[PDB]
RNA sequence: GCGGGGUGGAGCAGCCUGGUAGCUCGUCGGGCUCAUAACCCGAAGGUCGUCGGUUCAAAUCCGGCCCCCGCAACCA
RNA sequence: UUUCCGGUGGCCAUAGUGGAAGGGAAACACCCGGUCCCAUUCCGAACCCGGUCGUUAAGCCUUCCAACGCUGAUGGUACUGCACGAGGGAUCGUGUGGGAGAGUAAGACGCUGCCGGAAU
RNA sequence: GUCGCCUCCUAAAGGGUAACGGAGGCGCCCAAAGGUUCCCUCAGCCUGGUUGGUAAUCAGGUGGUGAGUGUAAGUGCACAAGGGGGCUUGACUGUGAGACUGACAGGUCGAGCAGGGACGAAAGUCGGGACUAGUGAUCUGACGGUGGCUUGUGGAUGCGCC
């Protein structure tokens, strides 16, 4: 008859923002799982090894423009 | 027969035959022309017999122009055999018409035997067709 | 030793007048002068051997008076048979008194012993006032020795002028003096 | 200039054999230059060699029987 | 095979404190690495085993 | 469908893998003979079925295609 | 206080690209050297050092030019959540909410903060 | 024919989503292709130039990403994560606030701290590699270290821990 070269696929990795705008979070928190910067690490956000980016304090989350990159920033709680 | 030289994906998903033409549906090349009323699967074999009425009866005078290219591959099942075993082997090419798309274009021939050929060439299509003009 | 060369000397006094007289120029600093020399030559049959780079680097840096710059091969090529960061080609670069003076040493002595010498065309410039040309033989420089070179090999010699324009470009390079013929 | 990789370069005197005597430098080892010709020596544009070609096919006919 | 587990073993308290892989072939000798050895409590000098 | 094969004029090597295409016969030129066959001495001869891709580089690696084979195409 | 200019941010083309004209008081710059720290996978080109003569030609700065690019409504259309409806069928229509892309008028030869400079 | 893992599409703008659906990869590699610090900008095109040709090396002009990235694809990266030089071993030991993601086993990220280092003038960065595949639970056995236990005591032997 005939058969398929196909079939394979990976496993979901279940990317994608994981705290929106203005969301409460506290230090060490994801924020977003991503490959690649998309979002590069704002102010009081870091970026790990596999690009997650992930709160450096508490705060609210806000996704904003640095320069000329699309940036991640926890404000600090008032 | 127009077959593309290369497609990237020579397996597609069957292209959408919904809403109105997305473009090309005013004349841009020619006097007279073919429009589309309905939408619909365009084959190159039909492409093929219509132009070849349209030529044949302009003689050697005017010129034609085919808007549309059958770019769109079609898979067949292979015959006889059951459902599964992957997706088929391109069978036919088609382009996506829908309605108000201009398929064909003619030029150089006067008004009365160009619609005269335009007849011949919309009995050789397998949807509804007009023909238009730039209002003579 | 502490001596600006005979070729700046002129250049500076009669070109530098003779431009300003007979291009107008409305700026003291817009008459073209000599940028740099640049001494190329591509040694190509270097991809089977290393002593052929060997030869080369000691004919240029007896010829110029300083190391060059050997250039790895950026890319790979099977026709012509070379690697990729094989050796296949050094290079030159002179400016100030090592420019002046290896210039002065190449028109006074090495051109006019080239063989059934008949000059250089004056058509050879790039298009912006800097005029490059090519040597097919190299003992005829005479700072380097006879009976001791591996094999014959050629060269590359570029004239960089701060020169707007050709036609300037080739007044400045007929003042300071080459063979020029009539002929493409 | 680095030091240890350039070659001995200095003071260099060169002499045309045709009444030319410079003071250039080069790296010319434990010695001069002596050399064959000139630039203001060359037969070149000195202009004396003119050779042109030699053009003359009727020419020759009346030299050999005008 | 061609790039097999070596140990690293302190040569002052020849403790097998770390391992890690080498290519054997752009490798061939022991490897000398300075690493932080916990019994000696500072950086030692480490050997691959034999 | 599965697996193999396509290289001078013919029949066959070169395919783990890239870089140097070989043997036998035949073709062609010269000897030997009265002449032919045989034999002796020299030479040419295939850019590898085709399209495309990989790669610095393809007879060799990968895919499509064409041709030739073999096998399978079963149970009621 | 103002004007002009040099640095250093913010917005990241309404700022760019290209063309034209003009300017240097401080300043910036090219420029002039390489002795000295230092430097070139060769080269005092660059980096670095020492000068500020020369020069506004260029960078830089000012004015001008919608020319390429960029920005860009309103209205309409596509699509669409929900609720229905019509065709033999591809598919299409309506009600009630949302509503583009493109295109059109147009905008635009940047805006703004701090520090320093020379003058007022 | 397929069975685990990775990338894309299908997948209907979070995540997830099946088919013998559509495309490809993986079972490695690298002592630098890791760390750090400083420096650099490509491909293409045009012109000129010994050998030299479309294309080697050189010069000028143009050119912002179309080159490049150890390896598929996507997301990234010209601020370079791309190219080069110097010095190095953090391809650490003891840890992990706080989260992500799975029915679970599990998979992933991680601030801060101490020890002891590398680099940098410093600010600082470093718990392998631009990112995501390059992998196998438990059992049983093995080697190295440690010396917790050892059936009367001391050894031995065996076991435990790492
Ligand atoms: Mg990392
Ligand atoms: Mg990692
Ligand atoms: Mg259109
Ligand atoms: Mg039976
Ligand atoms: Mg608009
Ligand atoms: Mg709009
Ligand atoms: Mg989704
Ligand atoms: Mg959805
Ligand atoms: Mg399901
Ligand atoms: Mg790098
Ligand atoms: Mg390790
Ligand atoms: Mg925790
Ligand atoms: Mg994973
Ligand atoms: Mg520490
Ligand atoms: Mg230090
Ligand atoms: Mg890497
Ligand atoms: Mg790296
Ligand atoms: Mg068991
Ligand atoms: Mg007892
Ligand atoms: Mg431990
Ligand atoms: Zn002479
Ligand atoms: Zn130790």
């Amino acid at each position: 008859a005939s058969s398929s070269r196909n079939g394979r696929d990976s496993n979901a990795q279940r990317l994608g923002v994981k705290r929106f705008g203005g969301q409460l979070v506290n230090a060490g928190e994801i924020i977003v799982r991503q490959r690649g910067t998309h979002f590069h690490p704002g102010d009081g956000v870091g970026r790990g090894g596999d690009d997650t980016l992930f709160a450096l304090r508490d705060g609210n989350v806000e996704f904003g423009t640095r320069r000329g990159r699309r940036v991640v920033n926890v404000t600090p709680v008032e | 027969m127009l077959i593309p030289r290369r497609v990237k994906y020579r397996k597609q998903h069957h292209p959408k035959r919904t809403g109105a033409a997305k473009g090309g549906t005013q004349l841009a090349f020619g006097d007279y022309g073919i429009q589309a009323t309905e939408g619909g699967y365009l084959t190159n074999r039909q492409i093929e017999a219509a132009r070849i009425a349209m030529t044949r009866y302009i003689k050697r005078g005017g010129k034609v122009w085919i808007n549309v290219y059958p770019d769109r591959p079609m898979t067949k099942h292979p015959a006889e055999s059951r459902m599964g075993s992957g997706k088929g082997t391109p069978e036919w090419w088609i382009a996506n018409i829908k309605p108000g798309r201009v398929l064909f274009e003619l030029s150089g021939v006067p008004e009365d035997v160009a619609r005269e050929a335009m007849r011949l060439a919309i009995h050789k299509l397998p949807m509804k067709a007009r023909f238009i003009s730039r209002e003579g | 030793a502490h001596e600006m060369p005979r070729l700046k000397k002129q250049y500076r006094e009669q070109i530098r007048a003779a431009m300003q007289e007979e291009f107008g120029y409305r700026n003291p600093m817009l008459i073209p002068g000599l940028e740099k020399i640049v001494v190329n030559m591509g040694v190509g049959d270097a991809a089977h051997d290393s002593k052929v780079m060997d030869g080369a680097i000691r004919d240029i840096t007896a010829i110029t008076g300083q190391k060059p710059q050997v250039t790895k091969a950026r890319k790979s090529i099977a026709q012509f048979k070379l690697r990729e960061g094989q050796p296949i080609g050094c290079h030159v670069t002179l400016r100030g008194d090592r420019m002046w003076e290896f210039a002065d040493r190449l028109l006074t002595l090495a051109l006019p012993r080239i063989r059934d010498f008949r000059g250089l065309n004056s058509n050879q410039f790039d298009g912006k006032g800097n005029y490059t040309f090519g040597l097919s033989e190299q003992v005829m420089f005479l700072e380097i020795d006879q009976d001791k070179i591996d094999r014959i090999r050629g060269m590359d010699i570029t004239f960089v002028t701060t020169a707007q324009t050709n036609e300037e470009g080739k007044a400045l390079l007929k003042h300071l003096g080459f063979p020029f013929k009539a002929k493409d | 200039m680095k030091q240890g990789i350039h070659p001995d370069y200095r003071e260099t005197t060169v002499v045309c054999t045709c009444g030319n005597t410079f003071t250039t430098r080069s790296t010319s080892q434990s010695g001069t230059l002596n050399a064959d010709v000139c630039s203001k020596c060359h037969p070149f544009y000195t202009g004396k060699q003119k050779i042109l070609d030699a053009g003359g096919r009727v020419a020759r006919f009346e030299r050999r029987y005008g | 095979d061609v790039r097999p587990k070596i140990t690293l073993a302190c040569t002052e308290c020849k403790e097998r404190n770390y391992i890690t892989k080498k290519n054997r072939r752009n490798n061939p000798d022991r490897m000398e690495m300075a690493k932080f050895c916990p019994r000696c409590r500072k950086h030692t000098a480490h050997r691959e085993t034999r």
